[PDB]
């Protein structure tokens, strides 16, 4: 069926802008698939929570305090989206 | 003067392996487990009614705060055997 | 003798008692009738879960009678369990026996 | 110029910024496509999509800062895939 | 000395302060004193942080404090540094800050 | 939904940076860290009276939550300007 | 009433060693003792600090089970075990 | 396998210290230790012995929890030897120093 591979969106050069930010000075072609993978797993924990609160309040919108919420229980607090 | 919960861990000990015994020290391990699970899906709960303002806990908290707790197929199990006891109780 | 909330369950935890600590907590100012009994079941049901491996690991071990070492063998051992035990310490557990490959001879 | 000096002046001109670095809406479909695995018929305030991309990005900083320490640990420059490993590892983020 | 706040000495708001902490399920009662000293708290932390990001915009030549210099104040402090470990300031950066053995 | 400190993290900035303003976008960060930091305090102030068997919160166990939240010397600060407006308060009041 | 002094030395090399092969170790440099040392002596006066502020917010003066239980909590280390 | 190196003999001990449960540090010297500590933030505080055990089993296991964490990092540069530096990697990647 349908190709569903919005991961493969995460381009290269954005990749390497987040790493040169994290201080990284050279960087294995092998990283960028890694790095797609460990995004896909953070995206998928942190938006299957937000979708949760979503659900329990019986609303079809995720709002930006539902991606606070579940971000919360990953042990992550996010400042600047209360408002 | 945590809550103790031997006597119902001895009774579910018993259902699942008729067999065997558990020492003090293990039952006093059992004890940390069931208050820290009831802690983490209570103090859950009581945040999912607050965010919906909302003055009560539900069996539906309940639900959503083991479905944020637990991982996977424990959570599944656990929202089916829940389910369960809700659907026999209001029965009976 | 009226019957138990827990007998109306099909449960062995005790739906009273567990009413009576969610408001003794005070998690909110009213607790609905199914939620203790929905807390009952589940914690009920992870109970079962740890004691039927803890039991298990006691057989794999020549042993009758469950020890802290053996909880910590069964949650350790289980992927869902660990993750949702990462950052509980069991005293007297010990850990998994468990040597890194490389530190082994060929 | 030559690729380490390159690299140096990346890092400086990263490091001074604040502005997210992955297309906004590349991310945007991505966070839709993983919703919609999960419930179908879900909307997002364009305000929730950017706070998951704040946290998104802030999470793979801190990751590549980490993993670069896993790097220079084994005396090289060059992040590898057992860098990440290493430090997700530690970090708990995987048994 | 006429508001709540007034009779504490405080900017932060004494009788909102007990309001939300009565609402938020905390105990069955919260005395006077709880509200005084929560807001006194907040106001006395809310300074730590301004003075600090305040300090970072002057650094920059800046006159008005923006999330970065926030981020500045707070990754620079070692005790605002701990008590906010957890935190993502949005659009914040990070610290310049690279790794000496990567220079030439 | 959460609560917004906007008025009184200006009044703070006006007193420590008279001539410094503050964009609305630092404002929202500002306004998460009083809510943050509300939530913690309040929600350890709660455990402290539950293990103590106190059903009332006091500027006691808000104390406590202070020592135990904060990292030591900050600790020591927050402490003492929470004392300081408790004496005010109950002073001339 | 007697003054305590450097008890940290009674965590010995043997003990340390004991715990690094608990930690699946095989070898082990001379200096990581010291190292540890340092290491245990933070974690506890951390540890500590808590407990006793939960025991002087009791008015007692008495350290007890579930005042350390809570302080590790406070490190989010969770303790089984000694709720009894 | 090979025979007995020290490497052999670590690896025995290694086995022999996985397999048991039991506390590692003496307990007379850790309560001295506690008490010794104690004494800073308070004069005349006494310790349940539950408290003691209490805090030995949540050091023990936080050091060998250390440990685990440090040997992977000393792997990782391809030693079998632990060093100061693994242990300090290790706690900056758990956030105990960041
Ligand atoms: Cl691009
Ligand atoms: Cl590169
Ligand atoms: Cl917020
Ligand atoms: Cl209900
Ligand atoms: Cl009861
Ligand atoms: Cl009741
Ligand atoms: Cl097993
Ligand atoms: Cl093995
Ligand atoms: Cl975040
Ligand atoms: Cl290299
Ligand atoms: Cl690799
Ligand atoms: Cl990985
Ligand atoms: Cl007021
Ligand atoms: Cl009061
Ligand atoms: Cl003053
Ligand atoms: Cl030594
Ligand atoms: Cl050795
Ligand atoms: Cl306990
Ligand atoms: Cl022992
Ligand atoms: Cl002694
Ligand atoms: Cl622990
Ligand atoms: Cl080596
Ligand atoms: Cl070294």
């Amino acid at each position: 069926k349908v190709l569903r591979d919005n991961i493969q969106g995460i381009t290269k050069p954005a990749i390497r802008r987040l790493a040169r930010r994290g201080g990284v000075k050279r960087i294995s072609g092998l990283i960028y698939e890694e790095t797609r993978g460990v995004l896909k797993v953070f995206l998928e924990n942190v938006i299957r929570d937000a979708v949760t609160y979503t659900e329990h309040a019986k609303r079809k919108t995720v709002t930006a305090m539902d991606v606070v919420y579940a971000l919360k229980r990953q042990g992550r607090t996010l400042y600047g989206f209360g408002g | 003067r945590k809550e103790s919960y031997s006597i119902y861990v001895y009774k579910v000990l018993k259902q699942v392996h008729p067999d065997t015994g558990i020492s003090s020290k293990a039952m006093g391990i059992m004890n940390s487990f069931v208050n820290d699970i009831f802690e983490r899906i209570a103090g859950e709960a009581s945040r999912l009614a607050h965010y919906n303002k909302r003055s009560t806990i539900t069996s539906r908290e309940i639900q959503t705060a083991v479905r944020l707790l637990l991982p996977g197929e424990l959570a599944k199990h656990a929202v089916s055997e829940g389910t369960k006891a809700v659907t026999k109780y209001t029965s009976s | 003798k009226a019957k138990s909330r827990s007998s109306r369950a099909g449960l062995q935890f005790p739906v009273g008692r567990v009413h009576r600590l969610l408001r003794k907590g005070n998690y909110a100012e009213r607790v609905g009738a199914g939620a203790p009994v929905y807390l009952a079941a589940v914690l009920e049901y992870l109970t079962a879960e740890i004691l039927e491996l803890a039991g298990n690991a006691a057989r794999d071990n020549k042993k009758t009678r469950i020890i802290p070492r053996h909880l910590q063998l069964a949650i350790r051992n289980d992927e869902e369990l660990n993750k949702l035990l990462g950052k509980v310490t069991i005293a007297q557990g010990g850990v998994l026996p468990n040597i890194q490959a490389v530190l082994l001879p060929k | 110029y030559r690729p380490g000096t390159v690299a140096l002046r990346e890092i400086r001109r990263y490091q001074k910024s604040t502005e997210l670095l992955i297309r906004k809406l590349p991310f945007q479909r991505l966070v839709r496509e993983i919703a919609q695995d999960f419930k179908t018929d879900l909307r997002f305030q364009s305000s929730a999509v950017m706070a998951l991309q704040e946290a998104s990005e802030a999470y793979l900083v801190g990751l590549f800062e980490d993993t670069n320490l896993c790097a220079i640990h084994a005396k090289r420059v060059t992040i590898m895939p057992k860098d990440i490993q290493l430090a997700r590892r530690i970090r708990g983020e995987r048994a």
